[PDB]
């Protein structure tokens, strides 16, 4: 017996900036977005679902300096919370 | 004393109590996690550093190191691909969606790090006259249930480090 | 004194289906997505932030029938949780 | 006994304890809510039912009734606009972003209900030969900090009921 499934589901995109805008990068330190994401994953993977973590990264960019960017969550079809449960 | 010598490195661990608290606070609204002993988690990093015409992404190696280690800390086997055209990226993505390990996995991470314009991510051969672009739409189509049934009902996290145009993304306001 | 602000921030789009796909509508009952959203807002506005509510609507569409659709959250730049606090 | 005779209607109320619990469980990571007695919350509904060439959206009136009442229950003054071209929609959106009440508001809801193709939302004058489309990108640009400083730092929720192409959105799998 064949059953129907949604063609597109359980996706989440996380971009480094909003449309039209640049994302910043340090020659020895890497990308600002990537570095911030590693920090937040490391700290919050154990307590938050990935959508929450992405918001916290965004919040961490809330106060703009000379090199401002605002990471964007896109095309979200997560029906559930995704907890990484690091250590498990 | 917590230690980064373990496989999870600098990633803070989720205690057995924490895992049970989350499994209670939120109901059957969490994605199922597969048995650690038998799961074959996969992740893919496509990073472009050297480009034919557009400037070199100095620091990209620090990004690869960090992302590769982080996905590993989280339990994913990380495939690292470098300096690819939009055509190569498509081919590699197709190859990723065809990996048998997705059958015995619970989730996947896709990471794209490259230059980028409004329309999408830049391949190594990108210029204004001859664009070499991978559309975000294309990534999604290749990993969706039609083209990747193995990942049906499973979180697919896509991460993009790229510009999306030339603008600084800011407006002035006075207090 | 002038200060910098992110050009795009604190946005959330909620579409009725995923790209390429149709959204269903009943001639006397209205749109399936709209009806489901009203239900979930009515029940969950008091306990969840709007992002959570949108996920629950999505989850409610998880099991496809003859008229299947999967609502999509788009272009999210919320840095905080948005609770409606109905009654306040 | 809770009652729908009140201004919040069928919307379940948030108790004073619930509001305090949420304000504790989550820190300064909640959007600030303005004083009820003095806030001028605005919402806009653009619904298209009658179209020149494309079929009539029977049932759209039930959608307008429900959405208008719900946003009101939540505290928003609801503007209802009907059968507009993509040009009219832009003009109306511009007018919305220029409303002084946004200054003394904490949030906004934008609701678009119409036919839709891959590229965006359909105006009343839409056909294949002469497209009448409002791009989602355009809505965002008009409500952003540049074009709507009054809504700086304030949640802007956009809701779209529309098709995004002709496909049923499904793939078959066997158990
Ligand atoms: C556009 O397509 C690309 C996107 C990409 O390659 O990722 N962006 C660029 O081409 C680009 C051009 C120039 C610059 C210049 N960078 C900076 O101005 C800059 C200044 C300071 C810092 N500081 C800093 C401090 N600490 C950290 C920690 C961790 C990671 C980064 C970091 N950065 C960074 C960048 N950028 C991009
Ligand atoms: C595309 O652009 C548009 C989008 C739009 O107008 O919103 N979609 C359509 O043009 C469209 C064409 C045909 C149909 C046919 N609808 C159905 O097949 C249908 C069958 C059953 C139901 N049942 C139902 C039961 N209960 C409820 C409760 C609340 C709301 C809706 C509801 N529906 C619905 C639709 N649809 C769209």
């Amino acid at each position: 017996a064949i059953k129907k499934a949604h063609i597109e589901k359980d996706f989440i995109a996380f971009c480094s900036s909003t449309p039209d805008n640049v994302s910043w990068r340090h020659p020895t330190m890497g990308s600002v977005f990537i570095g911030r994401l590693i920090e937040h994953m490391q700290e919050y993977a154990c307590s938050c679902d990935v959508e929450e973590i992405f918001r916290k990264v965004r919040f961490s960019f809330e106060q703009p300096d000379g090199r401002a960017q605002m990471p964007t969550t896109e095309r979200v079809t997560l029906t559930r919370c995704f907890y990484l449960f690091p250590g498990h | 004393m917590p230690t980064s010598s373990g496989s999870e490195g600098n990633v803070k661990l989720c205690s057995l109590e924490e895992a049970q608290r989350i499994w209670k606070q939120k109901s059957a609204e969490i994605y199922p996690i597969m048995d650690k002993s038998s799961r074959t988690r996969l992740a893919l990093i496509i990073c472009n550093e050297e480009f034919d015409s557009i400037p070199r992404r100095t620091g990209a190696e620090v990004d690869i190191t960090g992302m590769t280690m982080l996905l590993q800390n989280l339990g994913y086997s990380v495939d690292v691909k470098k300096n690819l055209t939009a055509s190569d990226m498509t081919t590699e993505l197709e190859a990723f969606a065809h990996r048998p390990e997705h059958k015995t996995s619970d989730s996947t991470f896709l990471v794209f790090m490259s230059h980028g314009i409004r329309e999408g991510i830049c391949g190594k051969k990108h210029s204004e006259q001859v664009p070499d672009i991978l559309q975000l739409n294309a990534i999604f189509n290749m990993l969706n249930t039609k083209n990747c049934p193995s990942l049906k009902d499973k979180p697919k996290v896509i991460i993009i480090q790229a510009c999306r145009g030339d603008s600084p993304g800011v407006v002035w306001f006075k207090d």
